[PDB]
RNA sequence: UUAGGCGGCCACAGCGGUGGGGUUGCCUCCCGUACCCAUCCCGAACACGGAAGAUAAGCCCACCAGCGUUCCAGGGAGUACUGGAGUGCGCGAGCCUCUGGGAAAUCCGGUUCGCCGCCACC
RNA sequence: AGUGCAAGAGCAAAAGAUGACUUGACAGUGUUCUUCCCAACGAGGAACGCUGACGCGAAAGCGUGGUCUAGCGAACCAAUU
RNA sequence: CCUGUCAAACUCCAAACUUACAGACGCUGUUUGACGCGGGGAUUCCGGUGCGCGGGGU
């Protein structure tokens, strides 16, 4: 299970690319995508490989950003334990959390819309002009490399 | 003319002389030089002039090179001394030139160039350990008479 | 052989057993091909549909198993062509082969051949094969005539193995009516 | 083993290639068959510039016409070791040419499953000095 | 193009490689479809007749019926749809 | 299949070579032209009739890789080329980094001297 | 190699050669594709059917011209069945 | 034998890639009716630039 995030926008990005993130339910810049790990989920993920920044958050800030990002289908309520318990065939954020990195269940099919609408990166990401490797902040992170824009995003 | 006009690779192979005609002649005169009747292995010590940059060398800057890099051969060890000079490139591409502004603008055959791709042997010379100053100095007045920059890399000769 | 380039015929065109030009046109009838092949002593009668991964054979008959209802006779004249014919076309009858379209190979179309004798045959036993009555030997020639007037010009036997002195194409008839008849054990 | 292996006269082919005929009657006499014409392609600047048209004539004899034809044909020719073909055939001469084999050339000349013979049962100039040599008349 | 024929530009797609020169096998050039089956488009450079427009090969039509002994297939081109008359030679099974 | 017929794939099946196999069996070479049939000339072929002889041919069987071919391992090579991205370098032609793919020649060692279907048959 | 002629392509018990027979280069009506990729447009073109009449072959079958892609033309007027 | 080079109109080889069809996942549609079909009305047929691949031309 993967953490999809746009962080390139969509003005002169081909077609079949801006068309690929919004098959992964994710329409603008700074949104994010739990997004499994598949054959065919890889195909999409490589093609935006350039215009995102993608991998396995850790369980703890997996948490963190559900708590506070997360939303329902439909509708401005907040998604905490409570919330969760009610809902979803869960007990609190913590359970879901792990089935969802288990890949067991999907945002969707517990009622909660695909995107979690992350805020800006706190202090400013690493750039969008280079990958991981080169210093930017674009492709694969490591999972330490995740949660810190994962974090800095809550 | 400037070789400006045709250093460089950016039209098609332009070689099937079953489609061309009126091709000029190669001003190249001998591409096997010294004496080529003794191998290459016969000698210690085998010197190439290698080519830094991609390009195209026209026939005449290839006779002009060569002429004046075997000349120094000749003359530093005698016109039948004991060394053997190669040219392994060949003119295969056909020059053409407009020579009626831009209508029917498809250029005449005004010569031929040869090929070469970065990190080449334009020419390999092959000498005795002692007269391996006299080739270096042949290459470096050769590498003056073409486009590109040059690298005089000695491949047999740690007598040094 | 020589390298890349070269080109290997198929292999039973190398072999040259098969005529695919003819076996194309054979194969346009939709129609099971009645293959009559030959040899010096024996003479064959196959019918063979298509398949998947090759010829099937659904009925058959060979001029040797021909003496197992009575033929005492050599294998390899009219008589035993027809004869050959027959019977494969009532095994034919039996599973169900009601027509066909005779191959003969890389044999001749000649007028009295013994592949005609064998359609002859296989068209007696009931099966509908796409024939010519001119081409076909004369009915006394395909009860082996010919063969006892040759005897005829006797002074040396024809038959090595006594079989008889003037031979029998009553054999024949005593044959093909052992055929006609119901009971016999295909 | 050598009864299937000791080579046999095939045909004995007697052609006078002439060139624009009237000499079909001379090897209808000395043979003893019927004689049969011979044609030409591509053009030629010896006034032959009608394609398919009688030029000479041929016979091809075999079995008994063949070797009849032989038994007064041979004699009149002084044989030659370079007078051979690789394959065991010789030709002399008006051109009579033999065509030597062993028991088996069938194989190859009929239609069905027909196979090139193998070099090792192909007949050898020397097989063919020594047969013919072993029948009236003298090698070399 | 220099021209606008059916064979222009199908100096590859019409042509066999060395080793399959010659006549080709019988047996493909007799197989029975049926209607509603998957078939692949390609022509035989080696068989003349029954051959489709060049420009449908690499196509995988839908065997629909069929003309005489030849098949009619039909395709897609672009969002047109197209019935296209072809003999078993061209055809191979899809799967 | 102790030798057959019809095939599919159509060289992994080619080319070349080696050794073995046939009293009433089989395929043959083989013997022979009265007939059906045959050769623009030849029962050569084709067609018809038949067994004295043979296993030398063919064919069937076992095997050799020198040539050709199919495939596999390592080397070449993640090289050549390349789909996606870059306020990376270069006067420039052009190159480089990240990401997703990925040769060919050639070397070396193995493979391959067909496989499979139906029918008939000590 | 040859296959009438450009170029590309097809063909070997043939599509090439020889031979003999024959004149399907026939009458009529269509399906489909092409012409015009996608995507509307005429004449022309091809493949593929059917009815009738023929030629050949033992038969399957082949022949709607010359192996495939060039050799073509509206109404009006004119002649003709 | 050995030795030195080439091909837009060469190929014993051979990608990346583009492409037909089907399944899967994704997305989407069955009160927002998609896909498709029929009809009304257009505008338009001087384009340009960047990048990639080009062809011509110093
Ligand atoms: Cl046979
Ligand atoms: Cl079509
Ligand atoms: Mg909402
Ligand atoms: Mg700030
Ligand atoms: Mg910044
Ligand atoms: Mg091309
Ligand atoms: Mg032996
Ligand atoms: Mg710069
Ligand atoms: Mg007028
Ligand atoms: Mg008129
Ligand atoms: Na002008
Ligand atoms: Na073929
Ligand atoms: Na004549
Ligand atoms: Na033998
Ligand atoms: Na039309
Ligand atoms: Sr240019
Ligand atoms: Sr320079
Ligand atoms: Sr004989
Ligand atoms: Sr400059
Ligand atoms: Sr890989
Ligand atoms: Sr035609
Ligand atoms: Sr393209």
């Amino acid at each position: 299970m993967h953490a999809l995030v746009q962080l390139r926008g969509e003005v002169n990005m081909h077609t079949d690319i801006q068309d690929t993130l919004e098959m992964l339910n994710i329409h603008h810049v700074n949104h994010c995508t739990l997004v499994p790990e598949t054959d065919a989920y890889r195909g999409m993920v490589a093609k935006v490989n350039d215009f995102v920044a993608f991998g396995e958050p850790s369980q703890e800030t997996l948490e963190t950003v559900l708590a506070t990002r997360a939303e329902p289908l439909e509708g401005d309520a907040d998604v905490d334990d409570e919330w969760v318990a009610e809902h979803t065939d869960y007990d609190d954020i913590s359970g879901l959390a792990f089935a969802l990195l288990s890949e067991e269940t999907t945002l969707r099919e517990q009622g909660l819309s695909p995107t979690l609408r992350l805020h800006p990166p706190r202090g400013g990401h690493d750039g969008v002009k280079h990958p991981v490797k080169e210093g930017g902040q674009l492709g694969k992170h490591d999972t330490e490399g995740i949660d810190d824009l994962l974090e800095a995003m809550r | 003319k400037p070789a400006s006009m045709y250093r460089d690779i950016d039209k098609p192979a332009y070689t099937r002389r079953e489609y061309i005609t009126g091709i000029p002649g190669s001003k190249i005169a001998q591409h096997k030089m010294g004496r080529k009747q003794k191998d290459a292995d016969d000698y210690p010590v085998q010197i190439s002039l290698i080519v830094e940059e991609t390009v195209q060398l026209r026939h005449g800057s290839l006779e002009a090179s060569r002429l004046s890099a075997n000349r120094h051969l000749i003359k530093e060890l005698g016109e039948e001394g004991d060394y053997k000079m190669t040219l392994r490139k060949f003119p295969h591409q056909v020059l053409r030139e407009n020579k009626d502004g831009m209508r029917a603008a498809f250029g005449k055959i005004v010569g031929t160039a040869a090929r070469v791709q970065a990190g080449e042997q334009l020419f390999t010379a092959y000498c005795n350990v002692e007269d391996a100053e006299h080739v270096k100095e042949a290459f470096r007045r050769a590498y003056n008479k073409i486009t590109p920059s040059c690298r005089i890399k000695v491949e047999r000769g740690e007598e040094l | 052989a020589t390298g890349p380039r070269y080109k290997v015929p198929m292999r039973r065109r190398r072999e040259a057993r098969t005529d695919y030009h003819q076996r194309l046109r054979l194969l346009k009838s939709g129609k099971p091909r009645l293959v009559a092949r030959k040899s010096n002593k024996h003479v064959r009668a196959q019918l063979v549909t298509l398949g998947p991964n090759g010829d099937d054979t659904l009925a058959s008959a060979h001029s040797s198993d021909l003496a197992e209802y009575g033929w005492e006779a050599p294998t390899g004249n009219m008589p035993s062509a027809y004869l050959t014919g027959l019977l494969a076309g009532l095994r034919a009858q039996e599973a169900g082969v009601e027509e066909a379209v005779l191959d003969i190979g890389l044999n001749s179309p000649t007028p009295g051949s013994k592949v005609f004798a064998i359609q002859e045959g296989a068209i007696d036993a009931g099966l509908d094969i796409p024939h010519n009555d001119d081409v076909l030997a004369d009915w006394q020639r395909t009860r082996g005539a010919h063969i006892a007037e040759y005897d005829e010009q006797l002074e040396e036997p024809l038959y090595s193995g006594d079989f008889d002195a003037a031979d029998l194409p009553e054999h024949f008839d005593e044959l093909r009516e052992t055929l006609l008849d119901g009971d016999i054990e295909l | 083993f050598h009864e299937m292996r000791e080579p046999r006269i095939e045909k004995v082919v007697v052609h006078m290639g002439i060139g624009h005929a009237n000499a079909e009657d001379i090897l209808g006499e000395i043979t003893g068959q019927m004689p049969v014409r011979t044609k030409a392609k591509r053009t030629v600047g010896e006034f032959d510039i009608r394609e398919g048209d009688p030029i000479g004539a041929k016979v091809t004899l075999r079995d008994e016409m063949a070797e009849e034809f032989l038994q007064t044909a041979l004699p009149l020719a002084e044989l030659a070791t370079s007078q051979f073909d690789d394959t065991g055939n010789f030709s002399f001469g008006l051109d009579v040419t033999v065509n030597l084999v062993r028991p088996g050339y069938r194989v190859a000349k009929r239609d069905k499953a027909s196979r090139s013979i193998p070099t090792k049962h192909r007949l050898n100039p020397a097989d063919a000095v020594a047969f013919i040599e072993s029948t009236y008349d003298v090698e070399v | 193009p220099s021209s606008n024929g059916p064979l222009e530009g199908t100096r590859g797609k019409l042509k066999n490689k060395p080793r399959d020169r010659g006549t080709s096998p019988p047996q493909r050039a007799v197989e029975e479809f049926d209607d509603g089956e998957k078939v692949h488009l390609k022509i035989d450079p080696s068989v003349p007749n029954g051959r489709f427009h060049p420009r449908f090969d690499g196509q995988t039509g839908t065997v629909e019926g069929k003309q005489g002994d030849a098949y009619k297939v039909d395709i897609v081109d672009g969002g047109k749809e197209k019935t296209i008359i072809v003999t078993a030679a061209h055809l191979r099974r899809q799967e």
